[PDB]
RNA sequence: CGCGGGGUGGAGCAGCCUGGUAGCUCGUCGGGCUCAUAACCCGAAGGUCGUCGGUUCAAAUCCGGCCCCCGCAACCA
RNA sequence: AGGCGGCCCCCUGGACGAAGACUGACGCUCAGGUGCGAAAGCGUGGGGAGCAAACAGGAUUAGAUACCCUGGUAGUCCACGCCGUAAACGAUGUCGACUUGGAGGUUGUGCCCUUGAGGCGUGGCUUCCGGAGCUAACGCGUUAAGUCGACCGCCUGGGGAGUACGGCCGCAAGGUUAAAACUCAAAUGAAUUGACGGGGGCCCGCACAAGCGGUGGAGCAUGUGGUUUAAUUCGAUGCAAC
RNA sequence: UGAGCCUUGAUGUGUAGGAUAGGUGGGAGGCUUUGAAGUGUGGACGCCAGUCUGCAUGGAGCCGACCUUGAAAUACCACC
């Protein structure tokens, strides 16, 4: 928008645990509009997880989050012929988001037999440090790194 | 081995290229850094983050001669004008001069011609 | 602009009283005036474009 | 033939220089990026490290023969 | 006038003014004529840091003899000459006279108690706005493009062409004077409405950005075109036909 | 300011590890008043672990196979 600066639509939190961050992801993983089968599938990510790690269902999808975003964001300004890619400050409302969506990314590029075990595998790699969607952050921090030069 | 106390920090800030240069009192160099030399080129060459960046990569080299106070010489304007300086601050450096030696000509050399662009 | 550091003063504060002495002298003007060099006739009219502004 | 130095990813150069150690310039592909070829980064495939044996815990790194490329002076019926 | 800016000396021109003194029209313009005349160029001799035609390389580019970068000779600098052109432009000849003004600035100067930088006014010089007026309007406007006078110079559609030829001048470059044939119905000038600008300002649209899925690659449906057929009814053709 | 050398002092982290173990022969103790633990450190190197000392302070002890290792004490050492 050119003109318009609205508040966003409330968007209600998750049934087993209580968080509007699962609905987002859960969100960010259905297209077609197929958010049932997707929650079900996120559920089953979560349940492994826990398998896995012996934690919280909730603070390790936290903690993975925290691994797999970044700071700051470079971005096109396109004043001259060449690429004026400076970085900015990300704010924590869509850093979340860019990050589930990476998440998601890795996911799908995954080759495990079941959706949701891809997308748990790619957690623990996040918990880790080791997965798709982190390298993804780390080059676009490294991107950001050697244009922070600009402002 | 030939340590000083204090000396000379020549920043030839241009509007291609930030050069930091540490010399003796009189004049007797120690150890220089460049942001061109800092690994960055063209667009990234001229930068105040660049010069900053070369500034503490001098300070880094210099640490083995034992300086303390610090003087510093500004030629010419560029992109790192002050943040050079700053950087040396934050490097640990008790600066006691901010010399300016900017090369003003007194109306004798003649300048190159106007780029039409 | 040659500057010396008093003491009890900080160093943000000696830069921007070296900033201050620059803007005053008008080195950087000067150098960008003196980047290419300027054609009389040009200097000229730049000057008479300056006084027609200057009349408001 | 005598002597000296080199065979290092697809190419050249460091690592030998006195065993404990595959880096550099590109090249190729992919990703980000740009209107982009490019510039620039991230990631990866790519080397009996002339060949082989010996000393040794450990060698491309020390040495011995052998092969090849070059340099060296040398006489050449 | 062309122009001329570090500083200081020498030589020297002129301007302007103030009180006064004197000459007594000595005034104005100027055909021809003479001198001065930016730049570049030309001539011998110097001088040569930068800059910089030309020139070279790199780029850029469809190409790039360019714009951009790195370089780089002549030239730019002086000496005595030639050249004699500039958008030499206030695009307003030169001089002389007169007509409501202002804001100033600049450069002086003389009175009134300067009672203080200042005050009274009151003369010369330049800049802007603008009244009368004027003009095609734009605008100019006591420094006129206003109201008069003098005197010159020059124009008479554009192009051809400020060129040819000839002269005169020039070392040369060329300059100066200056046509004709033919050709065109316009050539312009100002201003106005527009549109347009890779001008400026403002705002706005899923226009970009940020994102979500496509198509484009495949098969299938369909429609066009193209080719083909005896006939492939005809129309629709950027969006706004498919 | 480079070149050697009689010479005297420095120097040696594969990971096991007390941690900066070059190896080959003589040894289970050498060093101490040709002054032992510990303390301020100048300068160096450095793998930042620590390693070699200069000078002051202190005035009677640090080390040895150790548990480890392909190699064992820098407990003494020569050939280098
Ligand atoms: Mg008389
Ligand atoms: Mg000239
Ligand atoms: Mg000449
Ligand atoms: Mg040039
Ligand atoms: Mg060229
Ligand atoms: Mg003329
Ligand atoms: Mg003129
Ligand atoms: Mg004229
Ligand atoms: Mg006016
Ligand atoms: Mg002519
Ligand atoms: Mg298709």
């Amino acid at each position: 928008p050119r003109r318009r600066v609205i508040g966003q639509r409330k968007i209600l939190p998750d049934p087993k645990f209580g968080s509007e961050l699962l609905a987002k992801f859960v969100n960010i993983l259905m297209v077609d509009g197929k958010k049932s089968t997707a929650e079900s599938i996120v559920y089953s990510a979560l349940e492994t997880l826990a398998q896995r790690s012996g934690k919280s269902e909730l603070e390790a999808f936290e903690v993975a989050l925290e691994n797999v975003r970044p700071t700051v964001e470079v971005k096109s300004r396109r004043v001259g012929g060449s690429t004026y890619q400076v970085p900015v400050e990300v704010r924590p409302v869509r850093r979340n988001a860019l990050a589930m969506r990476w998440i998601v990314e890795a996911a799908r590029k995954r080759g495990d037999k079941s959706m949701a075990l891809r997308l748990a595998n790619e957690l623990s790699d996040a918990a880790e440090n080791k997965g798709t969607a982190v390298k993804k952050r780390e080059d676009v921090h490294r991107m950001a790194e050697a244009n922070k030069a600009f402002a | 081995r030939k340590q000083v106390s204090d000396g000379v920090a020549h920043i030839h800030a241009s509007f291609n290229n930030t050069i930091v240069t540490i010399t003796d009192r009189q004049g007797n160099a120690l150890g220089w850094a460049t942001a061109g030399g800092s690994g960055f080129r063209g667009s990234r060459k001229s930068t105040p983050f660049a010069a900053q960046v070369a500034a503490e990569r001098c300070a880094d080299a210099v640490k083995e001669y034992g300086i303390k106070n610090l003087e510093v010489m500004v030629k010419g304007p560029g992109p790192g004008r002050e943040s050079t300086i700053r950087a040396l601050n934050a490097a640990g450096f008790r600066i006691t001069n901010i010399t300016d030696v900017t090369p003003i000509p007194h109306n004798g050399c003649r300048p190159p011609k106007k780029r039409r662009v | 602009p040659v500057i010396k550091v008093r003491e009890n003063e900080p160093f943000d504060v000696a830069l921007r009283r070296f900033k201050r002495s620059c803007e005053k002298a008008g080195v950087l003007a000067e150098v960008r005036r003196r980047e290419f060099y300027e054609k009389p006739t040009t200097e000229r009219k730049r000057a008479k474009a300056s006084a027609v502004k200057r009349h408001a």
